[PDB]
């Protein structure tokens, strides 16, 4: 029931999105359903203090 | 609470409702002032609307005496309409009336009402005569739903 | 509900004289008003009590009734008058509005510029593939977008969107997007978008390969 | 000064309940009639409800009879439209307007009321990549596709305000999913494709403020 944030940080994509979920775990799955962010090449980090996730691109192919 | 129109209308009660077509119009009116002194003129207009005709007709006119600052209540008894001029179809149809007050020839308020006129016995309503009989016309004013219009005039 | 208004759409030129009639249910001249509505803005009052023009409206606007047929007349159409006009009937128990009449500037015929946009890998990766056909700065609004995938004609999977007539060039622009499952998208080579418009002497086709 | 300002618009679920209010400035609500008029997107004006001076007393459209109620508090000089048992079809902009006799002179700017069982969902921007397909006589077309958001509105701007000429942000379109989707395009010189840089700024007040760079091919 808290406002969770996601920060998107990629070559082309850059911005922030909010969702509301009971626990950060569902907030994550919610965030994952945005086809924008479902770019499989993504780091991903979270901070419970500010309640914001963060996803970073990086080629990492092989 | 904007800074316009020194005379504001607070409440208009129609006392004789329903009434016969030929009964006068009983308007208890309460308003508020401020106070320039030029007397307030109150007029009641009858507007009827047929296919080819739009007929307006001034029922009566009264002027209020002193300009007492504050809340005032007075009664307007207006002479009933002259059926001679009204289009025959609109005698037992829906018409309007326009209670309008004015200052020094410039009207600042106009309250319009819907009037339904119809016959008083069931057989006149089911079978109305080829020639209207105003004696059996009973009018009924939509007094609860006034259509108010306000205008900006120069009092001072 | 909704009173019948005619014409429901109207292409006029500046300096024309337009008459819009509202077929109302009652003859009471007090109860009909006429409004102008520009897109995304609130409507504004033009005529009240069938024939009286609201303060500060130009003299070219004028309202008149005839039985239960009320009409609004614009004597000389000005650029600023192009809009949607509604009539209203404040009745005994209900208020009713007309369907509205949209008045759009006539201009010279203007063929569209056609662009097609492949699905893009970012979205393709997530499993949906949406293709986009773009028709730019074209007049008149009446135009036909045909999707063809491997020359097979597609109907149903498409969705169109049209801009409002432009203030400056008085043209339209349309965007047919065609969304497809990644699975269907990958079964097909040629994606073509065929535009039929009267500005074009033949229908044109923009196509691309990759699926 | 005289003006009317509605508030309270938002998203509600079928069955839901929402109260709009419209705040009166200048005239005071006690002397005028006050009406609620709604407009579904790309549909005409539809009258909802009316409250008449001196004696209260309400008229309601039949589609809203019994579910909506209209009122005005002279102390706070505001009117309210309490919409219960909401249905999907009540989705519209809700204007509040002041009565001028049998007409309506002054209109609020209007609030959007969405009734739907689809849940709020921020958009996902994808690139409309300018190709050599888009090169037509030395001018090329590129844009952004804003997909699967809810509820309306979305705001697109190109180069954060810089690119305003030639842009065409199409109207939202509700998809079979129940979610809105729209594209914004701009035509630019075909030379500038390689060299100039073009980013669209999408805003979906899911409080989503995303920038996306549109790159060729």
């Amino acid at each position: 029931v808290t406002t969770y944030k996601l920060v998107i940080n990629g070559r082309t994509l850059s911005g922030y999105t909010t969702t509301t979920a009971v626990d950060a775990a569902t907030a994550e799955k919610v965030f994952k359903q945005i086809d924008m962010v479902s770019s499989v090449d993504g780091e991903w980090t979270y901070d419970d203090a500010t309640k914001t996730f963060t996803v970073t691109e990086k080629p990492e192919k092989l | 609470q904007g800074s316009s129109s020194i005379v504001s209308l607070l409440g208009i009660k129609v006392l004789n409702n329903p009434a016969k077509f030929t009964d006068p119009y009983e308007f208890e009116i309460t308003f508020e002032c401020l106070s320039l002194k030029h007397d307030l003129e109150w007029k009641l207009t009858y507007v009827g609307s047929s296919r080819s005709l739009d007929h307006d007709q001034e029922l009566d006119s009264i002027l209020v005496g002193p300009v007492p600052v504050g809340v005032n209540k007075f009664v307007f008894s207006a002479d009933p309409p002259s059926a001679e001029l009204i289009p025959a179809s609109e005698l037992v149809s829906v018409t309007v009336i326009l209670l309008s007050c004015s200052y020094d020839g410039r009207e600042f308020v106009r309250v319009g009402y819907y009037v339904n006129n119809e016959y008083d016995e069931e057989e006149l309503r089911e079978n109305p005569p080829a020639k209207v009989q105003v004696d059996h016309i009973v009018r009924n004013i939509l007094a609860e739903k006034p259509r108010v219009t306000r205008f900006n005039i120069v009092w001072d | 509900i909704q009173m019948t208004q005619s014409p429901s759409s109207l292409s006029a030129s500046v300096g024309d004289r337009v008459t819009i009639t509202c077929r109302a249910s009652q003859s009471v001249s007090s109860a009909v008003a006429w409004y102008q509505q520009k897109p995304g803005k609130a409507p504004k009052l033009l005529i009240y009590s069938a024939s009286s023009l609201y303060s500060g409206v130009p003299s070219r606007f004028s309202g008149s009734r005839s039985g239960t047929d009320f009409t609004l007349t614009i004597s000389s159409l000005q650029p600023e008058d192009f809009a949607t006009y509604y009539c209203q009937q404040d009745g005994w128990s209900l208020i009713t509005f007309g369907q509205g009449t949209k008045v759009e500037i006539k201009r010279t015929v203007a063929a569209p510029s056609v662009f097609i946009f492949p699905p893009s890998d970012e979205q393709l990766k997530s499993g949906t593939a949406s293709v986009v056909c773009l028709l730019n700065n074209f007049y008149p609004r009446e135009a036909k977008v045909q999707w063809k995938v491997d020359n097979a004609l597609q109907s149903g999977n498409s969705q169109e969107s049209v801009t409002e007539q432009d203030s400056k060039d008085s043209t339209y622009s349309l965007s047919s997007t065609l969304t497809l499952s990644k699975a269907d998208y990958e079964k097909h080579k040629v994606y073509a978008c065929e535009v039929t418009h009267q500005g074009l002497s033949s229908p044109v086709t923009k196509s691309f390969n990759r699926g | 000064e005289v003006q009317l300002v509605e508030s309270g618009g938002g998203l509600v679920q079928p069955g839901g309940s929402l109260r709009l209010s419209c705040a009166a400035s200048g005239f005071n609500v006690s002397y005028y009639s006050i009406h609620w008029v709604r407009q579904a997107p790309g549909k005409g004006l539809e009258w909802v409800a009316s409250i008449y001076p001196y004696y209260g007393s309400t008229s309601y459209a039949d589609s809203v009879k019994g579910r909506f109620t209209i009122s005005a508090d002279t102390s706070k000089n505001t009117a309210y439209l309490q919409m219960n048992s909401l249905r999907a079809e009540d989705t519209a902009v809700y204007y509040c307007a002041r009565g001028y006799g049998w007409a309506l002179d002054y209109w609020g700017q209007g609030t959007l009321v969405t009734v739907s069982s689809a849940s709020t969902k921020g958009p996902s921007v994808f690139p409309l990549a300018p190709s050599s397909k888009s090169t037509s006589g030395g001018t090329a077309a590129l844009g952004c596709l804003v997909k699967d958001y809810f509820p309306e509105p979305v705001t697109v701007s190109w180069n954060s305000g810089a690119l305003t000429s030639g842009v065409h942000t199409f109207p939202a379109v509700l998809q079979s999913s129940g979610l809105y989707s729209l594209s914004s395009v701009v035509t630019v010189p075909s030379s500038s494709l390689g060299t100039q840089t073009y980013i669209c700024n999408v805003n979906h007040k899911s409080n989503t403020k995303v920038d996306k760079k549109v790159e060729p091919k």
